RNA sequence: UUAAAGUUGCUGCAGUUAAAAAGCUCGUAGUUGGAUCUCUCUCGGCCGAAGCGUUUACUUUGAAAAAAUUAGAGUGUUCAAAGCAGGCCGCCUGGAUACCGCAGCUAGGAAUAAUGGAAUAGGACCGCGGUUCUAUUUUGUUG
């Protein structure tokens, strides 16, 4: 059945990419997938959303720039070690110049690179550039 | 007829408990009036200086307040002359309960006493003539977010001129930014 | 693009799509410029100013080339409400 | 114990 | 095609969407008003009714349940309710 | 999907946005709960209670305007089924499929879906026994089935 | 024997016709699982010992992790592989540092993921009553 809601709204955005689409519906929504959204939005590789509030669980609706080359989810959540780091990026990121990983993490969901920042490890949820 | 948990009465509270009790001798209503009490009361300042008048009430006297609510709010507006009067039940929020605590948790909070669904049941209350309809959350590109609220469509003329009072309002006791739509319709 | 030391190196800055925002090929040749004129607004004759476009050779195949000039005529107002 | 809460319900009542 | 408002379907359309998969799930059916005519008494209704209901005192047998929606027996008045 | 069979559709009911009780419904919290009391000393399970109140009295959902869902109110009242109804439903069904099934031995279908039925209330009753409605000796029994029906 | 081998594939391959999906369905273990919830009193000099908060996983931090080897400083073995030496006109110095899976300790963090807390209220929190028990002070000491 349905396991791993971020994993299947992100395909979707994805698709929804690479068609050329202007908006998208991505159903359900999560307290997760707002917050993965949300770090998206920040760089700006994605845009303004909207959610929908239904009295079940969410529909988000998502205004999009073309910026947005692979969206993607990496399942199982994984334990990264900030040792790790490296070798996570440089296996999944197209350069060292742009991109990131985005993990969750003690401090809060998060870039790769803000997390260095600050000095914590956490799970890996997925990347985008 | 106010009856505080903190047990203190206030000068707001002073003229408008007295308001209510005028409503019990001029008014059609004496009975319901005498069995109800109000805990609070507050004033604040909305839409270019328009002043709001906020009534808190405790919990299961609410939905009898719902009952009279609108004579209720016409003539004690004519007694407090232009102000917009709103009411709102009084209601507890349960910390979050986490690694460090006390025991003040012993029995769980129940999920009708947390903030999602207070800020929710306050927003309910706010509008009260109009039932709500559909609500949309809404991001800003910077992080921030405002929240569309719809209301029915047939409830408009009544309380149509209010609007903005309550955007006042819910930002001052919940915190978040809220806007009043009409929906052409289904 | 840019350096440390702020030179642009490349060799040329390539258009994006007015629709879509894909980066248009050096060689896709299904591409457009597409020049739409303005008139002036109390004779109704044409100025010598016009506003561009550009559409990429994908989204001409799925033919909707057409909505995305129009929306983005109504965008400029180059084309009336309605 | 239940007959005891019991009536303590229908003696609050 | 490539652009739609995803946030403001024509009510139209939305009237033709599936019950679920509308923007917000919104039930088909409604409850009725019934009027039998040889009687003064009102009845509260489903407008898809399973089982078969009654107006007490005539007797009167309101509807017959089928498949969608109930159909009520002949020269009997209903009025959908807000 | 469905659990047992290949087939994958769309039927249920959509709740309505609004939990409000409407304006026009005239009865009390109260009202309503003797009715519901009445019909399940009638003998009808849950189900049925809900949809007679959907049907004749208006009542969309017994829960918006009582507070308490169905099953709830009745089980406080004391008046409840000893075994959830639907665990009930099955065993029934369960039970006559066995009682066509001794007289036409040659039956393989109904064979198979004897097997399906039976499959269901297993799953179905260990989770009444992680749910602790179920005492965690109870058994289906074949035998007894006709019984506990 | 290792790479080449993305020809053992966790990263990372295949399974319509090239090698290949079970005749078909039920099914226990196994793996996997939808939304949802923003710390406090007894002692000591307002702060430490005392508590606990449901418990874990995850994470960061501390201390412990034999030397040799590996990574890595210093040093013209005449160069280097090495060695741990040397260097100044009796003095001046070296002989560092990192890494050390997992497990086990330590102190922060509380996003994610488990898990618990009240449903015949044998629930919390209040203070009032009885019944039984027994420790110890006190009536200048002993009973
Ligand atoms: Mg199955
Ligand atoms: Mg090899
Ligand atoms: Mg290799
Ligand atoms: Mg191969
Ligand atoms: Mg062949
Ligand atoms: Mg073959
Ligand atoms: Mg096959
Ligand atoms: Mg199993
Ligand atoms: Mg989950
Ligand atoms: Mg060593
Ligand atoms: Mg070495
Ligand atoms: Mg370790």
């Amino acid at each position: 059945v349905r396991m791993n809601v971020l994993a299947d709204a992100l395909k979707s955005i994805n698709n929804a990419e690479k068609r050329g689409k202007r908006q998208v519906l991505i159903r359900p929504c999560s307290k997760v997938i707002v917050r993965f959204l949300t770090v998206m939005m920040k760089h700006g590789y994605i845009g303004e959303f909207e959610i929908i509030d239904d009295h079940r669980a969410g529909k988000i609706v998502v205004n999009l720039t073309g910026r947005l080359n692979k969206c993607g989810v990496i399942s199982p959540r994984f334990d990264v070690q900030l040792k790790d780091l490296e070798k996570w990026q440089n296996n999944l990121l197209p350069s060292r110049q742009f991109g990131f990983i985005v993990l969750t993490t003690s401090a809060g969901i998060m870039d790769h690179e803000e997390a260095r920042r600050k000095h914590t490890g956490g799970k890996i949820l997925g990347f985008f550039f | 007829i106010v009856k505080p948990n903190g047990e203190k009465p206030d000068e707001f509270e002073s003229g408008i408990s007295q308001a209510l009790l005028e409503l019990e001798m001029n008014s059609d209503l004496k009975a319901q009036l005498r069995e109800l009490n109000i805990t609070a009361a507050k004033e604040i300042e909305v839409g270019g200086g328009r002043k709001a008048i906020i009534i808190f009430v405790p919990v299961p006297q609410l939905k009898s307040f719902q009952k009279i609510q609108v004579r209720l709010v016409r003539e004690l507006e004519k007694k407090f002359s232009g102000k917009h009067v709103v009411f709102i039940a009084q209601r507890r929020i349960l910390p979050k309960p986490t690694r460090k605590s006390r025991t003040k948790n012993k029995q769980k909070r129940p999920r009708s006493r947390t903030l999602t669904a207070v800020h929710d049941a306050i927003l309910e209350d706010l509008v009260f003539p109009s039932e709500i309809v559909g609500k949309r959350i809404r991001v800003k590109l910077d992080g921030s977010r405002l929240i569309k609220v719809h209301l029915d469509k047939a409830q408009q003329n009544n309380v149509e001129h209010k609007v903005e009072t309550f955007s006042g309002v819910y930002k001052k006791l919940t915190g978040k930014d809220v806007n009043f739509e009409f929906p052409e319709f289904q | 693009m840019q350096n440390d030391a702020g030179e642009f190196v490349d060799l040329y800055v390539p258009r994006k799509c007015s629709a879509s925002n894909r980066i248009i090929g050096a060689k896709d040749h299904a591409s457009i410029q597409m020049n739409v004129a303005e008139v002036d607004k109390v004779t109704g004759r044409f100025n010598g100013q016009f506003k561009t476009y550009a559409i990429c050779g994908a989204i001409r195949r799925m033919g909707e080339s057409d909505d995305s000039i129009l929306r983005l005529a109504k965008a400029d107002g180059i084309v009336s409400k309605n | 114990r239940r007959s005891k809460t019991k009536e303590a319900r229908k003696r609050r009542e | 095609p490539l652009a739609k408002d995803l946030l403001h379907p024509s009510p139209e359309e939305e009237k033709r969407k599936h019950k679920k998969k509308r923007l917000v799930q919104s039930p088909n059916s409604y409850f009725m008003d019934v009027k039998c005519p040889g009687c003064y008494k009102i009845t509260t209704v489903f407008s898809h009714a399973q089982t078969v209901v009654l107006c007490v005192g005539c007797s009167t047998v309101l509807c017959q349940p089928t498949g969608g929606k109930a159909r009520l027996t002949e020269g009997c008045s209903f009025r959908r309710k807000q | 999907g469905r659990m047992h069979a290949p087939g994958k559709g769309l039927s249920q009911s959509a709740l309505p946005y609004r939990r409000s009780v409407p304006t026009w419904l005239k009865l009390t919290s109260d009202d309503v709960k003797e009715q519901i009391y009445k019909l399940a000393k009638k003998g009808l399970t849950p189900s049925q209670i809900g949809v007679i109140l959907r049907d004749s009295h208006g009542v969309a959902q017994v829960r918006f305007v009582t507070g308490n869902k169905i099953l709830r109110i009745l089980k406080s009242k004391g008046l409840a089924p000893d075994l959830p109804e639907d665990l009930y439903h099955l065993i029934k069904k369960a039970v006559a499929v066995r009682k066509h099934l001794e007289r036409n031995r040659k039956d393989k279908d109904a064979k198979f879906r004897l097997i399906l039925i039976e499959s269901r209330i297993h799953r179905l009753a260990r989770y009444y026994k992680t749910k602790r409605v179920l005492p965690p000796n109870w058994k289906y029994e074949s035998s007894t089935a006709s019984a506990l029906v």
